[PDB]
């Protein structure tokens, strides 16, 4: 019941995720995905886990997920049947829950990220998976963007404006801006340490 | 149950 | 070291000495799991030079014993059992510690005898026949033992009933540990401030 | 040249 190896790996925890953050912010996704590496590592060991480290680890999925998200030869989800999009519409869901945030709040988030979903299928001329994703997650609003989609799969139409114009890079620093404003600033400790020692 | 590394999985499988 | 530099060596020397501190508690499950941090940190902005190589020769060479009793797993490139890649290792840890051949040869000994008794168990008689052809005028008792243990497929003979694979791994942690300074690290030290 | 995680791998490949 004690914190002595859990208060270094919280520490070491909280300062990779900055990292993380930074190197996304950055649009460095190969030191993102080195540093996911290391933190899905520590995963196994002694962290004390409450809720502010269960809130930063679903931010973290959440982003995990995105930057796996043009690729749809991975998955996340042990039903291996996910996009990773999917998944991040799920992580999405209990970022909602553990930061309870408003129905409002979250809706415009997590319409980027269905619209990615769909996008990224039809890209890959995935048009099943697509038809299927636009199915269960956009079935009243964004209504002549559903139709859009409905139009551009049935004619297999790669050529629309629609995706043309949609850009992954402007999708995910979108998602990480959202993401961030539910966060505190604070730098982390292990940073101020090194900071003062130089 | 399974622990953090499966419930909070960061990476692919 | 700059700044992202500075925190992942804190980082690599806190996982470290845990590593050890698992290892010299048998707690091998712990020592895997810290292993596997340190291998993920890797790709990382270390400022490696050569106290960071030393640690990590010594973090190579403990990582291929642990698993030496998985002849399933291999640590090289292509074929090499884990206790062969950690007589390789020994070998590195012997240049970058700068140590005697009389400091290293006792355990370098207590490897290549484990090498060869771990295919022996697991009835691996050429690959156990290999190792003691590679790698055994002093040890001449225990490799005549050895080579008619092979030859006899012999593996009632007590110099494999007696063998202790925990006893082994416990002695290499002993004199792997007698060549490193046994500063607490940083991180640890903050921890017990902060507590 | 392979950096670090190759040339001081830990883990098992």
């Amino acid at each position: 019941e004690a914190r002595l190896e859990e208060a270094v790996n919280r520490w070491v925890l909280k300062f990779y995720f900055h990292e993380a953050l930074r190197a996304f912010r950055g649009s460095r996704y190969g030191d993102f995905r080195q540093i996911r590496d290391i933190m899905q590592a520590l995963l196994v060991r002694p962290l004390g886990k409450e809720h502010t480290v269960s809130r930063l680890l679903r931010v973290m999925q959440c982003l995990s997920r995105i930057e796996e998200g043009e690729n749809l030869d991975c998955s996340f989800d042990m039903e291996a049947e996910l996009t990773p999009l999917e998944s991040a519409i799920n992580v999405l869901e209990m970022i909602k829950t553990e930061f309870t945030l408003t129905e409002a709040v979250v809706e415009s988030s997590r319409k980027l990220v269905k619209e990615a979903a769909v996008i990224i299928c039809i890209k890959n001329k995935e048009f099943e998976k697509a038809s299927k994703i636009l199915k269960k997650h956009m079935s009243p609003t964004t209504q002549k963007l559903r139709n859009d989609l409905l139009n551009i799969i049935r004619e297999k139409n790669l050529a629309h404006p629609v995706i043309q114009n949609f850009s992954y890079e402007t999708f995910q620093q979108k998602m990480l801006r959202f993401l961030e404003s539910h966060l505190d600033d604070a730098e982390p400790y292990l940073l101020t340490m090194a900071k003062k020692a130089l | 149950s399974r622990g953090l590394e499966v419930s909070h999985r960061l990476a692919p499988w």
